[PDB]
RNA sequence: CAGAGGUGAAAUUCUUAGACCGCACCAAGACGAACUACAGCGAAGGCAUUCUUCAAGGAUACCUUCCUCAAUCAAGAACCAAAGUGUGGAGAUCGAAGAUGAUUAGAAACCAUUGUAGUCCACACUGCAAACGAUGACACCCAUGAAUUGGGGAUAUCUUGAAUAUCCUCAGCACGUACGCGAAAGCUUUGAGGUUACAGUCUCAGGGGGGAGUACGUUCGCAAGAGUGAAACUUAAAGAAAUUGACGGAAUGGCACCACAAGACGUGGAGCGUGCGGUUUAAUUUGACCAACACGG
């Protein structure tokens, strides 16, 4: 039988989440030379923020959050944040045609390693009396929004760490600043952050996995019924 | 054969549905999609090759896909929609809409749905002359 | 439709024609010379 | 004979030279892309009654969280946009009616 | 076995030969129970009209609109 | 873990030696979606990710400089999509040739699965496109309304200079509804207007249809070919724009048991009556071939 050589597992978030035990997943036993936990190191679980941090509200049902698993811990996988998404739904239904839609892609390493990409876009809008029929962009605005948008994040995120930048973006207190000190150059009708994605990671430590974790919660499934 | 979890608690899985013109998968993963759970196809339940791609096929597959997942233990499932995509046509295949609603009302909970059918950015030149295809 | 009533074949191809019936001529006279 | 003052096309004689085609949505013929028919899709994943089946499994759906839609934009070749009837040959008169918003 | 439903409206004659009509059927079940006032779209076949009664060998097909 | 692919339906093809599908990756080569528009830039051909860099180009602003330096063209010169050529490179995708499977009366096609050359890059050739606005360049006059791109000038909103508002202005791509023109379709400050009331300037080409952009010569080209370019002979039209019919395996709205659907009886199979035709005969008198054949009562 195929199942009954499969054992469950837990999946943990980073401590910077409310739902620690997101997910679960199974795995051959160990059986031979071939362990458990050394395929299971590498897996990258994807999860709505909205499940992951419930007292979020509709905005974080929009964005997926990718966690891969550094460690196994009896039945618990010990995870680090591996990229952040909109849905394609929503980036999708973001587009308008008579407007200029800008791109940033703009590249930070946190203070402890771990370099990340941003992916930021941002929408131009007609102001409040505004009659023409478009709202198109002047290049030398869409290239002053971008260069401003790369210092502020590059400023923002290399100076803290890995674990506080996540929060950082799955707060979005990061976009509220990056669209509050935008508007001046061009009227924005939204800047949002479409994906992050972590490109490097640093040596594995066990140390700092444990600080990204703080109380891990137990996992009952290894115990009988 | 499931977690051990207390009764009644929501277990999840993620199902992709690929429904293209020709054909229907109805495939239950986890939530890294490493581990498959179960996967049954519309020309797993018919015989002529024109009616894979159907709405009878795909429900069909549905209900098996969720036979075989209560005893894996998995009853509730994350959506994944996709159509054939890349250079080929982004609208879904007939029968994703009777496997996902066959999913919800043999007995599954839905969580999020999400429709992941690959789009480019730009292209490799797609199938056909410049003409197109000339019927 | 898109065009007139040409006078005989597509004028494309009897220019096709006609190329091909002048490299026969010049491999002739390439010949004899 | 002249049947359109723009040719089928938004490429007047001083605008520009050349514009990259695409492909068709349906038969994949290269079409200029101000030629081919462009329409942007807005389309819902299930109808009226999956919706209603799936939203009364779903602890997210429900009359306060909408289920997603699809977006496609979708442009013909001018044969597959008439065939399908996106598009229709029109009487000489109402020819020049230009619809500028969706409808 | 066969769950009996009732026509609440006739949407019209489908088909080329117009041999078939298309229903909205009710599914006539006892209070309580999932498929109570439940409605569905059905193809038929033969002379009906509203509030005529059908045996659905099915109830889970959906007649594709017209 | 038992199918996947593909089609109108299939088959060619892939697959328990694990295909298809699923997640995260890796590599290589293309391409830069949505935003993308009767929008911008470019002499034309052409040109969409970001940042850094080189030279340019246009418009606008100016009480800057200057002082006829210009317009347009044989000769000559430079650029020129795709395909194609040579030498290196690349080779993901797609794909002339070809292969296999279908379809078909046949199918060297359309369709399916593939696949060489190609498709991409550097360097050097080729110089042809419905290279189109089928509309040469420069200059003048010319009616109305709403717009749009860039720069200026003058005087409501939003963010904290940017953008927007009202008006004006120069330059640009255009749109709708005046003279006038036109064989008409149409064009109209974007002329195809200001022309028998025929003259601003320069320049290219045309003179019924074919033969034929063929032959011969010559120049260019590695070649493919490019440029120049007749005649004999043949023919009464060819051609253009509109009109009314007819037709369409175009769309739309209706309709009919000489249509179908649901059916009921039959006919086509047997014997026989009858009409028609063939054969026969001296003659087998003739008409008629849905709308002829128990019809010419
Ligand atoms: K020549
Ligand atoms: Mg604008
Ligand atoms: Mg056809
Ligand atoms: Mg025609
Ligand atoms: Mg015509
Ligand atoms: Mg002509
Ligand atoms: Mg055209
Ligand atoms: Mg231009
Ligand atoms: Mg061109
Ligand atoms: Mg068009
Ligand atoms: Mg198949
Ligand atoms: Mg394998
Ligand atoms: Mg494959
Ligand atoms: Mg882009
Ligand atoms: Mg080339
Ligand atoms: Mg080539
Ligand atoms: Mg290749
Ligand atoms: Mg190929
Ligand atoms: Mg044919
Ligand atoms: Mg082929
Ligand atoms: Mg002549
Ligand atoms: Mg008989
Ligand atoms: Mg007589
Ligand atoms: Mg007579
Ligand atoms: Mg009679
Ligand atoms: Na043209």
């Amino acid at each position: 039988e195929t199942m009954a050589r499969k054992e469950w597992y837990d999946v943990v978030a980073p401590a910077n989440f409310e739902k620690r035990q997101f997910a679960k997943t199974i795995c051959n036993k160990t059986q031979g030379t071939r362990i458990a936990a050394d395929v299971l190191r590498g897996r990258v679980f994807e999860a709505n923020l909205a499940d992951l941090n419930q007292s979020a509200g509709e905005e974080e049902a929009y964005r997926k959050v990718r966690f891969t698993v550094q460690e196994v811990q009896g039945r618990n996988l010990l995870t680090q944040f591996h990229s952040m998404e909109v849905t394609t739904d929503k980036m999708a239904s973001l587009l308008r045609k008579w407007c200029t839609t800008m791109e940033t892609t703009v590249e930070v390493k946190t203070a402890d390693g771990y370099t990340m990409r941003l992916f930021v876009v941002a929408f131009t809008k007609p102001q409040a009396n505004q009659q023409s029929r478009n709202c198109y962009a002047k290049q030398r605005l869409v290239k002053w929004l971008r260069m401003r948008i790369t210092k502020m994040i590059k400023r923002r995120l290399s100076k803290v760490q890995i674990k506080e930048a996540v929060s950082l973006l799955t707060r979005n207190v990061l976009s509220d600043a990056l669209v509050r000190r935008c508007n001046p150059i061009l009227p924005l009708r939204e800047l949002r952050i479409r994906k992050v994605r972590v490109v490097r990671t640093p040596k594995f430590d066990a140390q700092a996995l444990l600080s990204a974790h703080g109380t891990i919660p137990a996992s009952v499934e290894a115990d009988q019924r | 054969y499931g977690p051990n979890v207390k009764k009644g608690d929501l277990v999840y899985g993620v199902v992709h549905i690929f429904a293209s013109f020709n054909d229907t998968f109805v495939h239950v993963t986890d939530m890294s999609g490493r581990e498959t759970y179960v996967k049954v196809t519309g020309g797993m339940k018919v015989k002529a090759d024109r009616d894979e791609s159907s709405p009878y096929a795909a429900m069909m597959a549905a209900q098996d896909v969720v036979a075989r997942c209560k005893e894996c233990g998995i009853n509730a499932l994350h959506v994944k929609m996709r159509a054939v995509g890349g250079v080929r046509t982004k609208s879904p295949g007939p029968g994703a809409q009777a496997a996902l609603r066959a999913l919800a009302r043999a007995g599954m909970k839905i969580g999020r749905i999400e429709d992941v059918t690959p789009i480019p950015t730009d292209s490799t030149r797609r199938k056909g002359s410049r003409r197109g295809r000339r019927l | 439709g898109t065009v007139s009533r040409p006078r005989g074949m597509r004028p494309k191809w009897h220019k096709k024609r006609i190329k091909r019936l002048k490299l026969r001529r010049r491999r002739m006279r390439q010949r004899s010379k | 004979t002249t049947k359109r003052r723009n040719h089928g096309r938004s490429k007047p004689a001083h605008s520009r030279g050349r514009v990259k085609p695409i492909h068709c949505f349906n038969c994949g013929r290269l079409t200029p892309k101000d030629k081919a028919v462009g329409r942007f899709v807005v389309r819902r994943m299930l109808d009226a009654a999956s919706a209603r089946d799936v939203a009364e499994a779903s602890p997210v759906y429900g009359a306060n969280f909408p289920m997603p839609r699809l977006y496609m934009k979708q442009r013909f070749c001018i044969a597959c946009a008439i065939h399908s009837r996106t598009v229709r040959a029109r009487p000489v008169g109402n020819r020049k009616i230009r619809y500028t918003k969706k409808v | 076995q066969a769950q009996v439903g009732l026509i609440i409206k006739v949407l019209g004659r489908t088909g080329s030969r117009g041999n078939v009509t298309q229903v909205r059927v009710r599914l006539m079940a006892e209070a309580g129970s999932p498929d109570y006032n439940r409605t569905i779209v059905r193809n038929v076949k033969g002379p009906c009209k509203e509030n005529d009664m059908l045996s659905l060998m099915e109830t889970e097909r959906e007649a594709r609109r017209l």
